[PDB]
């Protein structure tokens, strides 16, 4: 059973009057969801869906669409990777290969007790610095994959 | 209120998309996600017709059908050679992903699909990699669900939601992964859920009641009946 | 190293030396927001306007087109007096990394040039719709918000004269195509982030029914200037046919990357070399994209042609963030592009056919050349797949973007793609008892 | 129920060729001449043969998309795992 604590409704709510319609604060309202609880469980759809005044369907359809709202169990310091072009030229593949050696895991995968997720993402908008990568909201660039266990000793 | 089409000159209303006058006409033009009740979104791509202008434009652009306010000094041509390329392959971009399962879909001799695919005279695959696939939903004791068999035209969801007023059917996911159907399993809520059966062009949703005990469209019997 | 200076140096002229933000009150002393107050206690609306459109400014998200008549386009009537300014911070492109910079260190330039903006279209609130994974800055533009509210410069009666301008701070969930012009608007909305057929252009009916200009970061840095400096002033900056400056940079394996103020005239040899170093100990230098991923690909040829739009425009490629990306000679081309065509087509929307159905089979065949498992045949449907994909084909311009580094890297290296082809086509699985149809 | 009149079919064998499924075969040999015609109806019964036919390996839902007993929704033949609209992956 989901039911939407006091505080992360009042935060909806605070955010459903910086629009003219209450619709706008749906991406909102999912991203303090998350920030609660790391993901977005199944009732917290109908749960902000009642919230805002719109269906659960389109908060569903809201919540799939974009790629950083979680509608699956995650760990904690869910890492994300950068694979794209100036990446790809500067070697995160190297990156990549010392994370999920290190982690145990394949992209998109926990490791085995609810902490550090490995997912690849888009692009950091940080490309002249070396292979990018996020944790949880700390980015680190210049990645050398000697450099990838130290840094993971930080999250606990 | 005159086009060319073709060469050809017709006398059209000049309110409507090029989609809908062409189609008044008498001519053929695939299109998937156009519905006369529903207007024109230009989401599948697949009534592409070439235009041109001044009567001697050598080169077109090639433009959606329904999109296209249908004016007075309008050029186009149905049967230009790039347009067809581009018609024939844009449903062969759907069959890449189809389910080889025309004798096990409730809809055979029935299926907009299936006419559009002979239509742009498409026959043969070239696709060689998987297919993507997708698991169905208990939609009620009315309609089913097949998602394996969806090309994504959005008929379904602009129905069901801008038309009817459903507020429990959407769609789900992005990037060729999309989905449409309800955000969980159950019955769908709306009274006219049934139309959902022919607004879908493709063998997604299908009414159980007719699927129990089965036949193929050419095998029925009609008449008009109240 | 390079001497900044207010003349030629507008934008990136008062960053201060050890990285650290410009708040409000070094931005005053630094000259800040008096074009702003030049513009809102001297000035009036259809004259703010003119002047950003005669001093030239264009659209510094990659589109090109002018901002003036951008801003002209909207509707004249004072029955519509709601209207609203979209500042599109999302900034994902593979390959720019441009606004990170400005409203990371420079976010009262981009609240000022907001202001000047909103008041020239007459716009009651404007949203920064910012990208998400920009944490520093969020806290550094809502930072510079509040000082900017308490000090005046914001909120109900702007220095005087009646103008409220509210500004928000929209930081959404990860999806690229947030960033066009209509998708934005879209996911302002609260809705899926789907392009938006033109007409009608957001100018007349926009974010909710009402009027909207949607606006790059750097595009709305510029304004500031202009207004504070002259119009002129702007207009002579370089003797080029697109006035002002641009932030420009060479990304890729270069000795020093980043990005630099150029006066958009520039040869794209005198950033690599001068500014950015060139190859690195080693590197050979094969290509590089002008501008973020989804611009054409260009040779050695091509390195010296002036840094605009007309130039690359005429190259083949297309001039978009300038953020240069230099590719080594020691990246596969065939690999390479696979890479932005799995991202292309991951990144995608579902509205359209050729692009949702048709970029993941240009990754199919891309993999397969890769891995030598292509066969022929290839090739062939992936230049297929350029000209079905182009500008008109397909919905927005995420498709026509995405299949421009395909066709000009097989234009220029063709040869790394058929290495690739080592297979007989065979399609079929031979049933038993049916024999096949020869050729 | 299946049901072929013999007392009409005329063995085109255009039957077999529309056949998708490869289940219905023209074999090498001659139905008995019955007594009363009534008995010249086949009734599915005396059709469904116990083999394959002329395609030995041919199996029909190993290619179809839909789901059966023996395979699910990713296990056809040239097809990928369904992959969730509520996953993590980009
Ligand atoms: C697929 C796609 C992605 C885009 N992404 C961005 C972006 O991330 N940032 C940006 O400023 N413009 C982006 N644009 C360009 C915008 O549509 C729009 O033209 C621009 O943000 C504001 O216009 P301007 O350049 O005149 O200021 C994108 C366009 C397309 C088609
Ligand atoms: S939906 Fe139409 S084309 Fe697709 S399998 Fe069913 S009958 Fe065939
Ligand atoms: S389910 Fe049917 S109507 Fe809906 S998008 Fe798919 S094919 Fe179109
Ligand atoms: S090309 Fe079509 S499918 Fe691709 S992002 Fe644009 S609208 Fe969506
Ligand atoms: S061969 Fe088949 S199709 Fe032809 S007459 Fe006999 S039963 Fe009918
Ligand atoms: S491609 Fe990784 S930071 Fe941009
Ligand atoms: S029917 Fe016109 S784009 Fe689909
Ligand atoms: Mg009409
Ligand atoms: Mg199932
Ligand atoms: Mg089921
Ligand atoms: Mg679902
Ligand atoms: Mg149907
Ligand atoms: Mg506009």
């Amino acid at each position: 059973a989901f039911e939407l604590s006091a505080a992360e409704r009042e935060a909806i709510e605070h955010e459903m009057h910086h629009y003219e319609d209450p619709r706008a604060a749906s991406i909102e309202a999912l991203k303090i969801v998350q920030k609660q609880r790391g993901w977005v469980p199944d009732g917290a759809i109908h749960a902000i869906a009642d919230v805002l005044g719109i269906p659960a369907s389109d908060v569903e359809g809201v919540a799939t669409f974009y790629s950083q709202i979680f509608r699956q169990p995650v760990g904690r310091h869910v890492i994300r990777y950068c694979d794209s072009v100036v990446c790809h030229i500067n070697g995160y593949q190297g990156i990549q290969a010392a994370l999920e050696k290190k982690l145990n895991i394949k992209p998109g995968q926990t490791t085995f007790d609810g902490r550090f997720t490995l997912l690849p993402t888009c692009c950091l908008g940080n490309c002249d610095k070396g292979p990018n990568m996020m944790i949880d909201e700390d980015t680190h660039a210049h990645l050398t994959p000697e450099a990838i266990p130290e840094l993971l000793e930080r999250y606990k | 209120a005159t086009i060319h089409v073709d060469g050809k000159e017709y006398e059209v209303n000049g309110a409507d998309n090029l989609l809908e006058a062409c189609l008044s006409l008498g001519l053929d033009i695939p299109y998937f996600c156009w519905h006369p009740a529903l207007g024109s979104v230009g989401a599948c791509r697949q009534c592409a017709v070439k235009q041109y202008q001044n009567a001697e434009d050598t080169r077109g652009r090639l433009v959606m059908s329904c999109m296209t306010p249908a004016s007075d000094g309008t050029f186009i041509s149905i049967d230009d050679e790039e347009a067809k390329q581009f018609r024939e392959s844009v449903v062969e971009w759907l069959m890449t992903n189809h389910p080889h399962d025309c004798p096990v879909c409730e809809e055979g001799g029935n299926c907009h699909l299936q006419d559009m695919t002979v239509m742009t005279g498409h026959s043969f695959r070239r696709y060689r990699f998987t297919k993507r696939t997708h698991r169905n939903q208990d939609l009620g004791p009315f309609i089913s669900h097949e998602m394996n068999r969806c090309i994504a035209c959005y008929r379904c969801v602009r129905y069901y939601k801008d038309y009817a007023d459903g507020t429990d059917l959407g769609v789900y996911g992005a990037h060729d992964n999309v989905y449409f159907g309800r955000p969980e399993d159950g019955t769908l809520e709306s009274e006219f859920s049934g139309n959902l059966v022919e607004i879908c062009p493709t063998g997604v949703f299908t009414d159980k009641t007719h699927s129990e005990r089965y036949n193929r469209k050419w095998d029925m019997q009609f008449a008009p009946s109240i | 190293n390079i001497i900044r200076t207010p003349e030629t140096h507008p934008l990136t002229w008062r960053l201060r030396d050890d990285k650290q933000p410009v708040w409000l009150d070094e931005y005053r002393s630094k000259n800040g927001y008096e074009g702003a107050r030049k513009a809102l206690t001297g000035l009036s609306p259809d004259e703010i306007v003119n002047q950003v459109k005669d001093a030239g400014l264009k659209g510094r998200g990659g589109a090109g087109f002018s901002t003036g008549l951008k801003w002209s386009l909207m509707p004249k009537d004072e029955s519509m007096n709601i209207r609203y300014l979209l500042c599109n911070a999302d900034e994902m492109e593979p390959g720019t990394y441009k606004d990170r910079l400005l409203m990371e260190q420079l976010p009262h330039l981009l609240v000022e040039g907001m202001l000047i903006s909103a008041f020239a279209l007459k716009a009651y609130r404007g949203y920064i719709f910012l990208r998400g994974e920009y944490i520093e800055a969020a806290v550094n533009l809502r930072r510079a918000i509040a000082e900017a509210t308490e000090a005046g410069l914001l909120g109900k009666n702007i220095m005087g004269t009646g103008f409220d301008f509210e500004l928000f701070v929209h930081t959404g969930a990860g999806r690229y195509i947030c960033g066009e012009e209509t998708a934005l608007i879209n996911s302002l909305e609260g809705r899926r982030a789907n392009p938006r057929s033109k007409p009608p252009f957001p100018a007349t009916s926009g974010a909710w029914g009402k009027p909207t200009c949607v606006n790059n970061v750097e595009t709305l840095c510029n304004v500031p200037a202009i207004l504070a400096n002259g119009v002129e002033w702007y207009q002579n900056i370089s003797k080029s046919k697109d006035a002002g400056t641009k932030l420009m940079g060479f990304s890729g394996r270069v000795k020093n990357p980043g990005l630099w103020e150029l006066p958009f005239g520039t040869t794209a040899r005198e950033i690599l070399e001068d500014y950015a170093g060139g190859m690195r100990d080693g590197l050979k230098f094969k290509a590089w994209q002008p501008g973020g991923a989804g611009t054409d690909f260009l040779t050695e040829a091509h390195l010296d042609l002036p840094m605009e739009f007309e130039s690359i425009g005429k190259a083949g490629s297309r001039l978009g963030t300038a953020l240069a990306m230099a590719v080594d000679h020691e990246i596969n081309m065939v690999s390479l592009v696979r890479n932005l065509e799995e991202f292309f087509a991951r990144e995608s929307c579902g509205w359209c056919t050729p692009c949702r159905d048709g970029l993941p089979w240009s990754v199919k065949i891309l993999r397969a050349l890769e891995r030598g498992e292509g066969q022929p045949g290839d090739i062939e449907t992936l230049e297929q797949l350029c000209r079905f994909l182009g500008p008109g084909k397909t919905f927005c311009a995420h498709a026509p973007g995405a299949v421009e580094p395909l066709q000009s890297a097989i234009k220029y290296f063709r040869e790394e793609f058929e290495a690739g082809i080592k297979q007989p086509f065979s399609n079929t699985h031979l049933i038993n008892g049916i024999q096949p149809n020869l050729l | 129920f299946f049901r072929i009149n013999f007392s009409r079919c005329i063995f085109c064998g255009l039957c077999e060729e529309a056949c998708p499924t490869t289940a219905i075969q023209l074999t090498p040999d001659f139905e008995m001449g019955e007594y009363k015609r009534q008995d010249l109806v086949y009734e599915k019964e005396d059709l469904l043969i116990s083999g394959p036919g002329k395609y030995p390996e041919y199996n029909f839902y190993r290619m179809a998309g839909m789901a059966i007993d023996g395979k699910d929704k990713g296990e056809a033949e040239n097809e990928a795992k369904p992959i969730d609209v509520k996953s993590l992956l980009p």
